[PDB]
């Protein structure tokens, strides 16, 4: 079929999953609710209950549109990995930035960490050769980087960005890397007013903790992604802030950075909301609402602005039910807009 | 006149030549050879000019050569040089006529086949390594590429030569998803030509039969691996590598060498080889040149003489020097 | 869908070729056996097609076209029409194979004179699209109503075609052919279709011309015209009528083109049931058809070492066919032209 755009408000999948993302959902409902947002909502149902061919349906429901928001979730493999599979989802996006609201160890931050997902690869299998012997196999694809490098410096001059980074090990690994390498190397050569750099990834994470405005964007094969990316979480705080994202040839999902699903804090309207509410401010930015999206930026974080709006998980007292009504009063809404 | 590089190989390999030499000599063909000399076999250490070779081959778009026969254990890879060229002329398809000939009367007779053989993907690919002190461990490589390239190949070449039923050669029963893969590629393209029935055996199998009744057989295609088994169990059927001929294409050049690897005792320039091999091949090159006078004289000189017996050598039930049958060959090609 | 790449291995490109009904078999051999002598790198792959069992192998015989983008045939007895549901067995080929241009090339032959010399036209013409309608339903007795049907598409899709055609081959003028002052509608949107892409190419000189005044302007003065392009429907007019005018049905090559698939016909579309191993059939369109075959796997070198072949033997009037009125037999033709065949760049 074609992507469904009917006249008016534009129609997005819409799934909680297990964890808070029901608790959540609801309040970024309210959010979308309250902001008066044309965006209606198509909720889909998932693992952990109704197993295998249920899921399916349901992502024949993203099959539809092109755009969805989902929670987290949960031999074979797991549902997040058979989703962007199902779905060719090749571009795994995390914007991690500084909030005035919460101060940190460091200030003025603003990183986008884009891996791949199949590309990185590292879980393909193993083989016992012998008992206690075990070999694990790094894939690089010439398409896939090429591609995941395009995406990196395509994205670069559509925000503005100046300088894109490579995070590899090619000094140790020769080819896998050094493959990866020569393959941003031809595409910084098609886009030179944009600064290209490379460098190896101990001296990178070196440079986190020491000097992180010295980093715009950061492109690696998907496997130093967990090393960088909960890094640059909790380099901002930590996991209920950086806002994720799953991109594809057609098809963008988003979603929090991290995948956890917090079971413990289950229904304590304690949960930090921030990572899922800008989960949707970047989904807006994709389906191009901007105008709604630099609303709904701007008024989490001045509203985080105030030390007693903060979570648990981050250092504060309040809980979810207050710093959500009170976004929703720093959303100025005059005749059925964001202004 | 038209040029066609000559790479000797090693072995007998330039002692055959220079037949066909003689050969070519006497019945006029209209080609001077632009010999590209040794190609390293550890006669000369040589490589990397396999590009040198190239560059004649990609003006002449057509070769014969001797056998590259390959080291062991030396030359640090030992990365198979043939292949190596191989993978240069992009020859992935391998192949070997088993045609029983008028005069040899081996084991079997009036037996016709045709062996197809892919040359590049295979363990013919050198991926070996150490996963502990004397746990060696080496892959096997196949690639839906090269394999529907070469079920492509295999068919057009049963149309073209109005041959019945291919049949692919596989152990897929062990790699369920190697071979696996390799035969799903085959079906997926032997249901593209109807007209020809399609078979597949599991290896062994098939060179069991091939001693029983390879009669039941008619055209072959397999992996590089079973290619270079089947090819020497064939021509031992038909008689023995003194006569086999083989081809190998590629998209557009085409090269004629020997069926099987090469005698293996070293007769080594006593004159007692035979050139039989080379000559069919070498003629088959002629068909291949729009020269069809000279191949269709040639291959007839040749199969008359073998058909008459008075002339043969070691390999064939008699005692001849290589010139005693090579001038005989010119000798029946002159009147 | 399970297609892979037509390939060419290590020379002799692979070409699918059709026999038929009648003429058919009897040329193809000489087509061969002239290929054969000239050293073309073009293998044949034979396979049966209709008259025989025209009911589901024909199919397993599009497969082989689907293979190698390039076939050339002869052509199929019509159906007997006992069906009488389509079904052209040449048409169907057409269809399932997406081949919507129709291209023939009458040019005048020194060595056949006709009322009229110096000729050079290629026609263009559609398929699916290009009127030639079916239906006609019977809303009450007595009355019937036919629809002919222009899609705005196929028919830029057949526009690019006609200047796409003109600037590899250095033309200068495509002329539109319509009656547009009748159906202002069906045929002024093909109309306004050729103005849009003429606007495109505008070292091309473009023009129109009613299909009325154009059949007048063909028997009068037929060398202003270089590039011709109409729907389907008035084709069947143009082209026997530009076919004989250099000559007859036995001396036009013709070619359908796909997007990607491209197969090669005859000028003139006569079984020659009558003329059946007669040795008499006029091979010169025939062979042209193989002309044109070789410039399209872009080997110009042999189909221009052919082309001035035929035009070489055709012009001493012995060789001449009875359909064109001659006295000879297509075996001294095929011959002389292959006399006319000299060992350029072989022995």
């Amino acid at each position: 079929p074609p992507s469904a755009k009917y006249g008016g408000r534009h129609t997005v999948t819409m799934i909680p999953g297990d964890g808070i993302g029901p608790e959540l959902m609801l309040h970024v409902k309210s959010v979308f609710r309250h902001a008066c947002v044309p965006v209606d909502f198509e909720e889909v149902h998932v693992s952990s209950n109704a197993d295998e061919e249920d899921i399916r349906n349901a992502i024949m429901a993203i099959r539809r549109n092109r755009v969805a928001l989902k929670g987290n979730i949960e031999s074979h493999k797991s549902r997040n990995n058979i989703l962007r599979t199902s779905l060719d989802l090749y571009a795994n996006v995390i914007h991690c930035k500084s909030l005035p609201g919460v101060v940190t160890r460091h200030k003025d931050i603003d990183i986008l960490i884009v891996r791949e997902n199949t590309e990185g690869e590292y879980s393909s299998l193993e083989h016992e050769s012998v008992a206690g012997v075990v070999e694990s196999l790094k894939i690089i694809t010439k398409a896939k980087s090429l591609r995941i490098a395009e995406y990196a410096f395509k994205l670069a001059q559509e925000s503005g960005r100046k300088k894109v980074t490579a995070v590899h090990k090619a000094n140790i690994m020769k080819l896998g890397d050094g493959l990866f390498l020569q393959c941003c190397r031809e595409v910084a050569a098609r886009y030179p007013q944009i600064t290209f750099e490379n460098m190896i990834v101990d001296n990178t994470t070196m440079q986190l903790v020491s000097r992180p405005q010295q980093f715009d964007v950061m492109v690696m094969p998907n496997l130093y992604g967990n090393i960088v990316n909960n890094v640059c979480a909790g380099l901002v705080g930590g996991p209920g802030l950086v806002a994720g994202a799953n991109y594809g040839h057609v098809y963008a999902v988003f979603e929090t950075a991290t995948r956890n699903t917090g079971k413990s804090i289950a229904n304590k309207n304690i949960a930090n909301p921030t990572a899922t509410l800008l989960a949707s401010c970047m989904m807006l930015d994709h389906l191009k609402l901007h105008s709604y999206a630099t609303s709904i930026r701007k008024a989490v974080l001045a509203s985080m602005d105030n030390e007693n709006m903060h979570t648990p998980d981050i250092g504060g007292q309040g809980t979810t039910s207050e710093a959500i009504q009170d976004v929703i009063r720093h959303i100025r809404v005059i005749n059925g807009r964001a202004v | 006149s038209f040029p066609v590089t000559m790479l000797p190989g090693d072995g007998v390999g330039p002692e055959l030549m220079h037949a066909v030499k003689e050969v070519f000599k006497a019945a006029a063909v209209p080609v001077e050879f632009q010999e590209h000399h040794l190609s390293e076999v550890q006669n000369m250490a040589s490589e990397e000019k396999l590009e040198q070779v190239l560059s004649s081959m990609k003006e002449n778009k057509v070769a014969i050569i001797g056998k590259i026969h390959t080291p062991m254990e030396y030359k640090g890879e030992l990365a198979s040089y043939d292949m190596r060229l191989r993978r240069k002329l992009d020859l992935f398809a391998n192949v070997v006529h088993v045609k029983s000939l008028p005069g040899y009367m081996t084991r079997h007779n009036n037996l016709d086949l045709v062996i197809i053989r892919e040359q590049t993907e295979g363990e013919y690919s050198s991926l070996e390594h150490e996963s502990a002190r004397g746990v060696i461990e080496c892959l096997k490589i196949v690639t839906r590429a090269k394999s529907q390239r070469i079920a492509k190949f295999a068919f057009d070449y049963a149309t073209k030569k109005g041959r019945g039923k291919v049949t692919a050669v596989h152990k897929a029963n062990i790699m369920k998803l190697g071979d696996g893969l390799f035969l799903q590629c085959c079906e997926e393209v032997a249901e593209l030509y109807p007209k020809i029935k399609f078979e597949t055996m599991i290896i062994d199998n098939c060179c069991m039969q091939l001693v029983q009744n390879p009669y039941q057989f008619d055209v072959l295609v397999m992996p590089n691996l079973y290619g270079n088994i089947i090819d020497n169990l064939a021509a031992g059927l038909v008689g023995g590598a003194g006569v086999v001929p083989g081809e190998s294409y590629s998209a557009e050049y085409a090269v004629f060498e020997t069926g099987a690897r090469h005698p293996f005792a070293q007769a080594v320039g006593r004159n007692i080889a035979n050139p039989t091999a080379m000559l069919l091949s070498a003629s088959n090159m002629l068909r291949h040149l729009n020269l069809e006078y000279h191949s269709s004289m040639i291959a007839d000189a040749v199969k008359k003489v073998i058909k008459v017996g008075k002339v043969r050598t070691s390999d064939m039930g008699g005692y001849a020097t290589c010139h005693d049958f090579t001038e005989e060959i010119c000798r029946r090609v002159k009147d």
